[PDB]
DNA sequence: AAGGCGTACATA
DNA sequence: TATGTACGCCTT
């Protein structure tokens, strides 16, 4: 499709200004530097902010973590080897 | 009892999808329609149960993709020793198995092997986790009798730490 | 020649800092006015080797804090397996030893004695390598020596892998 | 996902502030936060981040997949080290 | 549904 | 006591 956008004149004449130092035209400038942007963003792993009081609880079950119960341990003894 | 006449591979062109139903919309829809996509393309990787005899049945699933903790400011933990803004762990955001296999142990085991894969991709990768995401209380209830332990806030996510899969695995054999 | 009769301590108010002399300024420097209000308030750490005979008697520091790299796209690896694109390690910034015994393998005593404190922390909030920043070549050469890697296109920096550093450390017996 | 944000300033920067955003045609938020987060970002990464080139990612992939044996030195080191 | 202002209350 | 977090109103 198209990116239809409402840009200052002192936007516009600097990415004009830009893609000329560039040698490269204007569409293939703006598209060419922001996909790569894009591209780092959605492949960026999620962030997950925790609360005061989760923090607290993480970072005690990362200290001192439960011992594998009943369930866990059956399950990983039926686990095939690959 | 338990199901033990699989194997494990990622998600390929060979595997039959249009096959498998697990009785929930949204979760056969991803294995259908985007699992191969988001595993050749993105961050999301999709591997599946097959069966040992006909080697291109789904019984069952697990999707796994990584993800940050963001620790919030507490009192004590600068003094505490090193930190780390942004904890690495790997979010199990799928987990399904075939309603034909339903009720076999699968999806235990494939909670075994998802802990598996990520604690190796986390020995190159970094990771301390799974981070769960549980559909309702039912699903996360399912989890917490694993040792999963819910989040308070954004109550349908829990946390199995690595040292207790480790353990698992490690007494067992498998790693 | 390996001196051993030497402890380690998060930097304290009891230890002299003013006479630690190590033959570059601004680590001197840094033991003296910075090392401690990091150390309680901010995010690098430092830990000072102290004499067993004076426990005062700074013979060496090192300091360390997290940090990630990010990896770039490099073709065929996004479906290559599980992954993330930062990975999580920790840096040695900062590795002195005071003139008055330079030569007696006490720096790489600290590099083992860091690289043990970082799997450590690791194990709670993730970690796979040490990041090194060398000063000069000759430090970097220096490093080189215990296998540590260069990077090339950052050369002063090396990475030296926790798989490398806990096969030491086992072997030892000192994890 | 969102929040707020609240700074005590002095009156006579809130006019630079408000000239400055004038001249760049936008409103106020839109100024200090367009401008302070390049300058936060800028800071954490030459803190906390170091951006490998593909050459070096290509390496250091290869690092930890496969890690090389401790060296003599490294072996020499952590059998001096003490334990306390 | 957000760029702004008013203004009292919770924290070193 | 000095932020900073919070009440919020009110137009755009
Ligand atoms: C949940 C699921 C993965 C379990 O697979 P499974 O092979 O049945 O798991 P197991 O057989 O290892 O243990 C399941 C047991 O818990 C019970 N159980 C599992 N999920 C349950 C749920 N959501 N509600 C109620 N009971 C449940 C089963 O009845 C079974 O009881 P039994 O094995 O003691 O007879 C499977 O039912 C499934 O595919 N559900 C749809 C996928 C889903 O809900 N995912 C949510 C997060 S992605
Ligand atoms: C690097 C350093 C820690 C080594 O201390 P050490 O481990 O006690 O020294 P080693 O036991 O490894 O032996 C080092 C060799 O170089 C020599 N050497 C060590 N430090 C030296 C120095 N500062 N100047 C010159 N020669 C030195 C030693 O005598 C020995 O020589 P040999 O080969 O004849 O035995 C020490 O030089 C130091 O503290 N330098 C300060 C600056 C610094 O450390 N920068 C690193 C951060 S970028
Ligand atoms: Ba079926
Ligand atoms: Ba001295």
């Amino acid at each position: 499709e198209r990116l239809s956008l409402r840009v200052s004149t002192d936007a516009k004449k600097l990415i004009v200004r830009a893609a000329a130092i560039q040698q490269t035209n204007l569409t293939d400038f703006v598209v060419s530097n922001i996909l790569p942007v894009a591209q780092k963003i959605v492949d960026a792993a999620e962030r997950v902010y925790l609360t005061e009081r989760d923090t607290k609880m993480i970072m005690e079950i990362l200290d001192n973590p439960p011992a594998p119960n009943e369930k866990l341990l059956a399950a990983a003894f039926a686990l095939p080897d690959m | 009892s338990m199901f033990t006449d699989w194997h494990e591979a990622a998600i390929g062109k060979t595997h039959n999808r249009m096959n498998f139903d697990c009785g929930d919309a949204d979760l056969n829809q991803f294995l259908q329609r985007h699992a191969r996509q988001n595993h050749e393309k993105g961050t999301t990787k999709t591997y599946v149960a097959l069966d040992n005899s006909d080697v291109t049945r789904i019984h069952g699933f697990y999707s796994v993709s990584p993800a940050s903790l963001i620790y919030a400011q507490v009192p004590g933990a600068i003094s505490k020793g090193l930190g780390r803004y942004d904890v690495p762990v790997f979010r199990l955001g799928r987990l399904a198995v075939d309603k034909s296999m339903q009720g076999q142990g699968l999806g235990a085991q494939l909670l075994l092997s998802a802990g598996k894969r990520c604690i190796q991709a986390a020995l190159q990768v970094g990771g301390v986790a799974l981070l769960i995401d549980a559909k309702n209380k039912q699903v996360c209830d399912w989890f917490k009798g694993f040792g999963a332990v819910p989040l308070n806030d954004q109550p349908l996510s829990l946390l199995l730490s690595f040292k207790t899969l480790y353990a698992a695995l490690s007494a067992s054999g498998r790693l």
